[PDB]
């Protein structure tokens, strides 16, 4: 599933995520594409901020949802 | 009753027709609501959808003409420039994206409204 | 081997099935009662969506046990 | 005694708990392991909604059994 990441006034970066992929894995990724160490990145949906150890979906995250990325 | 639509009706074609739908509790809380609708002889269809980042969503034969929106105990179907294939009960739901993209699983929904679009 | 279906507001329903019952056969069973379409439902047991081709024995579902029925429509 | 507890999609968990701890005991011991709130817990088992004052007994959830958990989510 695509989701993208933006920070406020940064490019937008794309992602191939499961529906079932967790915070980590989702921070995971944005260290493969990006090169930002996991432990600097805070994802916000909804303006809350998503934790570790839980899943896109427990979020209610969508397919082309935004999550915004602040470091 | 955690969801109770009303609002639905009769409606001349190239008309227009809110919905409501009354949310009790926390069934907001899910984090998703949509509307639904069975036409006669056809399977359940999605219609409209929003999250509650307020990101919404629609079926492609809708996209245009529906919008949907919430208040705080309220879950709004606006339908715009009604179509006789609009006919159906339509429903409010709530409930989560699951294991498949593109993929909705309610928990919840209602009775259902009856708007039929004549012509 | 009786087995009770529930969506969380609605009244309980019960089933006659077998434990090596697939979930596509409780699911055509659940049409005959519910009207809704094996591939709209989606039955959830100990917090997992049940699949399909799988059979009851397979997630350790026993005599009296309650399925979680759900809508799954196509949207978003 | 332990139970699971799970969201649909996510890895299970396993608490440790007695008959007699009520729902509200159980969403503290969920905060403890996972951090989540109490107030953002909505927990499932057999197809019914789990009120914070019976006790898992009332809903004759067994050792071994998974509990469904659901977020309480809210925009901002
Ligand atoms: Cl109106
Ligand atoms: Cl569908
Ligand atoms: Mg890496
Ligand atoms: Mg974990
Ligand atoms: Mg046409
Ligand atoms: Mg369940
Ligand atoms: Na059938």
């Amino acid at each position: 599933m695509q989701i993208f990441v933006k920070t406020l006034t940064g490019k937008t970066i794309t992602l191939e995520v499961e529906p079932s992929d967790t915070i980590e894995n989702v921070k995971a990724k944005i260290q493969d594409k990006e090169g930002i160490p996991p432990d600097q990145q805070r994802l916000i949906f909804a303006g809350k901020q998503l934790e570790d150890g839980r899943t896109l979906s427990d979020y209610n995250i969508q397919k082309e949802s935004t999550l915004h990325l602040v470091l | 009753v955690q969801l109770q639509e009303s609002g639905g009706g009769l409606v001349q074609a190239g008309g227009s027709l809110r919905l409501s739908c009354a949310a009790s509790g926390s069934i907001f809380d899910l984090g998703r609501m949509g509307w639904y609708r069975q036409a006669p002889g056809k399977e359940r269809e999605f219609v409209a959808g929003i999250d509650y980042g307020g990101n919404t969503n629609y079926a492609d034969s809708v996209k245009g003409r529906f919008t949907i929106s919430r208040d705080n105990d309220t879950v709004y179907l606006q339908m715009n420039s009604l179509k006789p294939e609009d006919t159906a009960v339509y429903y409010c739901a709530a409930g989560i994206v699951g294991d498949v993209v593109g993929w909705i699983y309610y928990l919840y929904w209602g009775q259902g409204t009856q708007v039929t679009v004549s012509s």
